[PDB]
């Protein structure tokens, strides 16, 4: 019975990870990418 | 009279119309200024107000009286 | 009776529902209850008898 | 000013929107170095108010050139201030979060209403899970939940047709959809289908909550917050120092944390967010608002660098510390002091000492108008100047004020009304107050280190009030009881003792005289002694004529100081009081007669004499006491060495191993206590009548000369018991243990300690000490209590024309009278034309004042029970008749109307119980008997056997009033009858106080049948003789193959009949339980009264006397009359088949018959019979029987508690309360209302005076009578102002605002608070004109 968001919150930060040095820089491209078609 | 209170309530019979008819009596008398009926004896106004109470000459229906007729007779002095 | 009553089959899922009832929540890994016991009543830090 | 009443609502946000000036915009204040109100911030002048007169900030608008000219560039207003203290602003939020006191509290009533766990709505709101709005498709359902990722599955299958998320957005929506009236009807409809117990209340309770928003026209939504106000500055200020230093309040925090997550809200909106952050952000700010409602309510509180939680808005209102008992109800005041104390001995009554100053300063004024009126000091500087200058003018002219001024005495802790008093003021050259040490009796005050404050009555109906009212002649007698409370305390009574006194030894014995006044002469002269028995003449005085005096004289032989003490004496009495030694308790019944016979004033005044003449004579009377008035006797070293040789020989008796410790133990005690005994016995042989003085003979003894003993008979101080703790030992002593000491105390303080018998007489010191130190915060939480309840009760009216009450009779019982009807009757009023053992001798005709000559005329009669209109017979709503009370005791004749009551009984009642914590039966004397409600039978001896548990004994008089009564067990054994006459000192009754008879009166014989060894039974002979019968055994222990078959040997004749019940065709047969073991076998016979079987073996008790309290253990009773058997064979509890004669059978309930039963499986009883044996409940007793039973029980209960300690309270008062604690009947029936609930008895009777008049043959309905706990009997009131005050505060207040409800200020608490005054006693007639205009208009 927990309610302290404390833990809800970072249970729910926990559910995320991350990745690195490629997706990163396609997420770049793709943003860059729609820019210049906007 | 002073120190006790005994027959003033005899006339009467209660504690609270007694000092209720005291305290509009002797602020006829401490504000206003008319006349005593009892004689002084160096008191303060609350023992001979409590005197002209014990003789059977101040009561709430003669207070009612007295203003009655007298302020009649100023509403007649306005026409 | 009390063992009959404790369902904790292995040391394993002891450390799991030690750490469970401690931080409430399901974020379980291992090192997080070894180090967390070993600091209540084994490290100095934590710890002292006088 | 003036309003006629008060009321509670639902603030709509609109309505907020009216109060409000403005909305607030940011978190800051101020300026660091300009001390300053920002605007859009917290002290924003513009919104809230201006500081000075008539200045824009920067100065633009100004001297009323620009009157209403808001200075445009500031946008700072120009007009009059004062409204910082006002105004309220307001914010509007983003999105709606929740109020939680119609959340959080029990019954939430929010899901409460919704039928909806409140967990599953945490879910939501705590933004886990989403949850159906709305069923697009009934595919789905409202109140249906949807985790986020379940949510999915329920998403992307359809999408669409769906209303499913999370918040108070999906909330308000819901309250936004429901329709009430529906639902309404339709919980009234299928209640109807099934409305069994829980189910019928719930959907009572949901149809309540509905019909109360529809005629309410309160609304659903408004739980919810989408505004908020906020305050004016002056309630949460920030100031300065005179170091520059600064201060602030808890809220200005909490305030501005909001302002930043909003702010953070609105500024992270803006941008396009995660939901995730977004309901961080959400829970960030309903966590600060539950924060401001209750920083501690839902979780972990919150601090700042303190560490220590900020207070709540709620802690307020809170505890004491709110507006409530802090701040409101207790004051500070203007015009008063205080002083440490002291005593005149000289003073009379009205007067009292003062240090000058006191008044001096208290009474400015009067001085200044009067020195203007004057015109010494024009006006008023010059007249504190020529204060200052010290004029003795001043002094005459403040006398010249002081004359006649009364003036108000203040000690605490105030227990009763007589704590405080109103006195004359004299003025005095010390700093120390002196007074009428008597009073100390009334205050429980003593001149060792106590003080005490005064209060001024300025105003003339405050001066005459004093004057009047607690004025001390007008007050001298408790109300609890007739008692004279200045009894006079300690010295006054010894000195007089002295006097009267009457030695043979002194001198001049034997002459006469003419009167007291010579006598006075001759003494002085020096030729006699004041204590002497001697001739003189009287003249006294008797008013046997039409009240009207009646003179004589003739001579007595008396002693010199009671002829002197005639002088004193007012000329009404006869000698025969005087005539003796004089104990206090003879002062007491003495100035009683006084003012029994005369009246006030000879008894005050005579009693102001005995004062002053007890102190002269008695500092004449010459006094010390020292080493050698101690005297120890020498019998005490021999029955010290006697029993010293004995204790060693039980010593020695164990150290064999003879005896046990418990045995050792008990006896050697008692054998000790023997000791103390004879040691006192010793020593007050040796000290009471020891002294040889011889006087005209060889010798001669009278009274003492030791010094001690008179000071005990006196009353002044001590006893017995401290007297023998310096002489003989001091009894026994304990450790805290609560266990008892072996080895007891041989030294005193005249010989002195051991180390150890000091070290030891430590412990329950201690102890008691400590009980000391607390016993008054219950007195205290009690009493309260108490007035927190009765604050309602007035008189109203002369008679309630009402039927008859209660019934006095005498509570003698178990000894000698303990309080006769007499004393029971005075000054009640009778409920009934009231007849003479002459019969038809009526002397009341229904009511009559039963002063004492009724008493009297009484108490020759052999009468001994009468009724008495009673306050619950009275039936004045809201109020009461004089009557059916009587009379005021310190008044001492009928009580007047408007006077109240509970308050009375409140202090009578708890300013006591601060000191309060701490076989056979043998006829005494002759007597007729008395035993009733019987059957019983000669017995096998001959005499006397019960058979009906319900009669006990007394010993009647000859005549035919009580002497004495005692309890006496079913089928006990007698050498006497009813309706005989024996003599004194006569052991009557006998039984083994073991046995519970199984007592035959059949005459029938024995068979062992229906029993059989080891099914139903044991079978157990006896090893040493040989008799015996089938041997029952307990519930658990015999084999269950006939534990579910009742064991009975059953009673036959030579046949085998039934030997049926004398009288009754009922067989006889006994199903027999654990216990009821039989002696003799098959085939035997017994008698009529014949055993087959033998059955061998303070404060909280009150606190939950009035409580309500209620026990666990009842002796349980028959509900209805008739025959039962026993039933369903203990699955926890056995069950019981009950069998009306003519009504029904079926009801049948759970008993541990672990515990013994009173009625067999084959007995019948009457309606209101035990069952079990134990305590029992009061619920039990209204559930089932009358009420004066009731009443009647209770209060002998606690009156016994009290009387235990030697406590004296007439009954009245305790009759009072019992009618606050009945203020609801829940109903029986329907037509009218809804269908059982309780309500108002009162309106009940209303309406039923209404409606079943011809209004109705009948609509309404018949109701039962209830009982409710006395703090929530306080709780259940139709005003929520008094039960808001002080406990379950915040509830009350939302179940208040509910339903928008309202007050009329009836209730004196009520009219406190907001400055009018009261509703009885001075504003009694003034609130009742103002009742008339509310009926006039
Ligand atoms: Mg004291
Ligand atoms: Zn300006
Ligand atoms: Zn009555």
């Amino acid at each position: 019975r927990t309610t302290d968001p404390v833990r809800m919150y970072m249970r729910e930060m926990g559910t995320v990870e991350l990745l690195t040095r490629e997706g990163e820089i396609d997420i770049a491209k793709r943003i860059e990418d729609g820019i210049n078609q906007v | 009279a002073r120190v006790t209170v005994q027959d003033a309530v005899e006339k009467i019979g209660n504690r609270f119309d007694l000092v209720l008819v005291a305290a509009r009596r002797a602020r006829q008398m401490q504000v206003g200024g008319k006349d005593p009926l009892v004689p002084e004896e160096n008191d303060k106004t609350t023992v001979i107000a409590l005197r002209e109470i014990e003789e059977g000459l101040i009561n709430n229906q003669i207070l009612d009286v007295r203003e009655r007729q007298e302020q009649q007779e100023q509403e007649a002095a306005e026409l | 009776e009390t063992l009959r009553v404790d369902p904790t089959n292995d040391r394993l899922s002891a450390l799991v529902e030690i750490y469970r009832m401690m931080r409430p929540g399901e974020p379980p890994t291992r090192e997080a209850a070894e180090s967390l016991f070993e600091n209540l009543f084994f490290s100095e830090d934590r710890y002292d008898l006088s | 000013e003036e309003f006629d009443a008060i009321k509670i609502a639902l603030a709509s946000p609109d309505m907020i929107r009216s109060w409000s000036f403005g909305e607030v915009k940011k978190p800051e204040t101020i300026n660091y170095r300009t001390f300053k109100p920002e605007r859009d911030g917290l002290f924003c002048a513009r919104i809230f108010g201006p500081v000075k007169d008539y200045e824009c900030l920067c100065g633009k608008y100004k001297r009323l050139k620009h009157r209403g000219v808001i200075c445009e560039k500031c946008g700072v207003e120009v007009t009059q201030t004062k409204v910082r203290r006002e105004r309220m602003g307001h914010i509007e939020l983003a999105s709606p979060t929740a109020h939680i006191w119609f959340l959080k509290s029990l019954p939430s009533r929010i899901g409460l209403l919704l039928d909806m766990p409140l967990r599953d709505i945490e879910r939501v709101l705590y933004f886990e899970s989403y949850v159906v709005i709305e069923g697009g498709m009934t595919n789905l359902e409202r109140q249906q939940i949807l985790t986020e990722e379940q949510y999915l599955d329920a998403l992307e299958e359809f999408g669409d047709e769906f209303d499913a998320k999370m918040g108070a957005e999906a909330i308000q929506a819901l309250l936004k959809s429901m329709d009430l009236e529906q639902e309404c009807e339709q919980l009234r409809e299928e209640l109807n289908e099934t409305n069994s117990e829980t189910k019928r209340k719930k959907l009572t309770k949901r149809i309540k909550l509905l019909e109360a928003f529809v005629q309410s026209g309160n609304k659903p939504e408004w739980m919810i917050l989408t505004v908020l106000p906020v305050l004016p500055p002056d309630l949460r200020p920030l100031v300065p120092l005179d170091g520059g230093r600064f201060a602030t309040s808890d809220l200005n925090d909490l305030y501005r944390r909001v302002i930043n997550r909003n702010n953070r809200l609105k500024r992270l909106l803006d941008l396009a967010a995660p939901d995730i952050i977004v309901r961080n952000e959400k829970r960030m700010l309903q966590e600060a608002v539950d924060a401001l409602l209750d920083n501690g309510r839902r979780g972990r509180a919150i601090t700042g660098s303190n560490k220590r939680p900020l207070k709540s808005l709620a802690d307020m209102i809170k505890g004491k510390q709110g507006r409530f008992r802090q701040n409101l109800l207790g004051k500070r005041v203007d015009y008063s002091g205080r002083s440490v104390i002291t005593v005149g001995p000289y003073l009379r009554l009205h007067q009292c000492g003062l240090p000058k100053k006191m008044a001096l300063e208290l009474f400015k004024p009067f001085i200044y108008g009067k020195l203007e009126l004057r015109g010494l000091a024009t006006t008023i500087k010059a007249a504190k100047k020529m204060v200052e200058r010290e004029e003795a003018v001043v002094w005459d002219i403040l006398d010249e004020v002081i004359r006649e001024h009364p003036v108000l005495l203040n000690r605490a802790p105030t227990l009763h009304r007589l704590g405080i008093q109103a006195f004359e003021p004299v003025l005095i050259e010390g700093k120390a107050i002196q007074l009428h040490p008597l009073v100390c009796a009334a205050y429980n005050a003593d001149f060792d280190g106590d003080q005490m404050a005064v209060h001024v009555p300025l105003t003339l109906e405050a001066q005459l009030e004093a004057r009047a009212l607690m004025m001390s002649t007008n007050n001298i007698l408790s109300p609890a009881n007739g008692e004279p409370i200045i009894v006079p305390s300690q010295d006054v009574v010894l000195g007089l003792y002295y006097m009267t006194r009457d030695c043979v030894n002194a001198k001049g014995e034997g002459m006469v005289l003419t009167g007291p006044k010579e006598a006075e002469r001759l003494y002085r002269s020096g030729l006699a002694s004041l204590h002497a028995r001697v001739k003189v003449r009287i003249t006294e005085y008797e008013k046997d004529a039409n009240g009207e005096l009646v003179a004589k004289t003739s001579l007595k032989d008396t002693t010199v100081g009671r002829a002197i003490l005639w002088m004193i004496v007012p000329k009404g009495l006869p000698y025969s009081i005087v005539n003796q030694a004089l104990g206090k308790k003879a002062i007491s019944k003495m100035l009683n007669t006084c003012y029994r016979i005369l009246g006030l004033k000879p008894t005050v005044i005579f009693a102001d004499q005995i004062m002053y003449t007890g102190f002269a004579y008695a500092a004449r009377s010459g006094a010390s006491v020292g080493i050698d008035d101690m005297v120890i006797p020498e019998k005490k070293h021999e029955i010290i060495s006697e029993a010293e040789a004995e204790v060693a020989e039980i010593q020695e008796q164990f150290q064999s191993g003879l005896v046990t410790a418990g045995e050792r133990y008990n006896k050697v005690i008692d054998i000790w206590a023997a000791a103390n005994d004879r040691v006192s016995k010793a020593m007050m042989d040796n000290l009471q009548t020891e002294t040889v003085i011889n006087r005209d003979g060889q010798e001669e003894k009278q009274v003492s000369f030791n010094s001690i003993y008179m000071m005990a008979d006196s009353g002044a101080r001590g006893s017995a018991a401290q007297i023998r703790q310096l002489a003989g030992m001091r009894g026994l002593m304990a450790k805290p243990d609560g266990s008892i000491i072996e080895t007891p105390i041989t030294a005193n303080f005249r010989e002195g300690l051991n180390v150890l018998q000091y070290f030891i007489s430590t412990h329950g010191a201690r102890k008691g000490l400590a009980d000391t130190a607390l016993k008054t915060a219950n007195s205290g939480y009690l009493t309260r209590r108490l007035v927190d309840v009765a604050q309602d009760l007035v008189v109203t009216e002369d008679d309630c024309g009402t039927h008859e009450g209660i019934m006095m009779t005498p509570v003698i019982e178990g000894g000698d009278v303990k309080e006769p009807l007499r004393d029971r009757v005075l000054g009640r009023v009778t409920a009934e034309d009231v007849l003479k053992p002459g019969t038809a001798d009526i002397l009341v005709p229904r009511n009559t004042l039963l002063h004492e000559q009724w008493c009297d005329l009484l108490e020759e009669n052999s009468v001994d029970a009468v009724k008495v209109r009673s306050v619950v017979s009275c039936d004045t709503d809201f109020g009461v008749c004089a009557h059916c009370y009587g009379r005021d005791l310190a008044r001492g004749h009928i009580i007047n109307k408007g006077e109240a009551i509970g308050v009375i009984a409140a202090q009578s009642i708890g300013e006591p119980g601060t000191q309060l914590t701490m076989s056979s039966i043998q006829v005494k004397n002759k007597g007729s008997i008395k035993l009733s409600n019987v059957k019983s039978v000669v017995n096998s001896s001959g005499k006397l056997v019960i058979t009906s548990r319900n009669t006990e004994l007394k010993l009647i008089d000859e005549f035919g009033r009580t002497k004495e009564s005692y309890k006496v067990p079913y089928g006990a054994v007698l050498a006497k009858g009813d309706g005989e006459q024996v003599a004194g000192g006569e052991t009557v009754a006998n039984w083994d106080p073991h046995t519970m008879p199984v007592i035959t009166e059949v005459s029938g014989f024995v068979r062992f049948t229906d029993m059989i060894d080891g099914q139903t039974i044991t079978r157990q002979t006896d090893e040493l003789t040989g008799l015996s019968s089938l041997v029952v055994l307990d519930s658990a222990e015999r084999t269950a193959g006939g534990k579910d078959l009742r064991p009975a040997l059953k009673i036959v004749d030579a046949q085998g009949n039934d030997v049926l019940i004398p009288g009754t065709d009922m067989p006889a047969q006994y199903f027999l339980p654990g216990k009821a073991i039989v002696q003799l076998e098959d085939g035997v016979q017994i008698s009529s009264g014949d055993t087959l079987a033998r059955i061998p073996q303070g404060l909280p008790r009150v606190a939950d006397l009035f409580e309500a309290r209620r026990p666990k253990e009842p002796a349980i009773l028959a509900e209805i009359s008739g025959i039962v058997s026993f039933g369903k064979e203990t699955k926890g509890k056995r069950r019981l088949v009950i069998t009306p004669v003519d009504g029904s059978d079926p009801y049948e309930e759970m008993i541990p018959k672990w515990r013994q039963l009173n009625v067999f499986e084959g007995e019948r009883v009457e309606r209101g019979d035990v069952i079990s044996d134990g305590p029992e409940a009061p619920h039990d007793i209204l559930r089932l029987r009358g009420v004066h039973a009731v009443t009647r029980y209770i209060v002998n209960e606690v009156q016994d508690v009290y009387r235990l300690q030697g406590v004296k309270i007439n009954d009245k008062h305790i009759e009072v309360i019992v009618r606050q604690m009945l203020r609801k009947a829940t109903i029986v029936n329907a037509g009218s209302s809804d269908f059982l609930e309780g309500e108002q008895v009162e309106y009940s009777r209303v309406k039923i005076a209404n409606r079943e008049l011809e209004a109705n043959g009948k609509v309404g309905a018949t109701y039962s009578r209830d009982l409710l706990g006395i703090t929530k009997a306080s709780l259940a009131t139709e005003s929520f102002i008094s039960a808001a005050s002080f406990q379950e505060t915040t509830r009350v207040l939302t179940e208040a605002a509910v339903a928008g409800k309202r007050d009329e200020l009836r209730g004196l608490k009520e009219n406190v608070i907001v400055g009018r005054l009261i509703p009885a006693g001075t504003g009694y007639a003034y609130h009742q004109d103002r009742m008339r205009r509310r009926a006039a208009g």
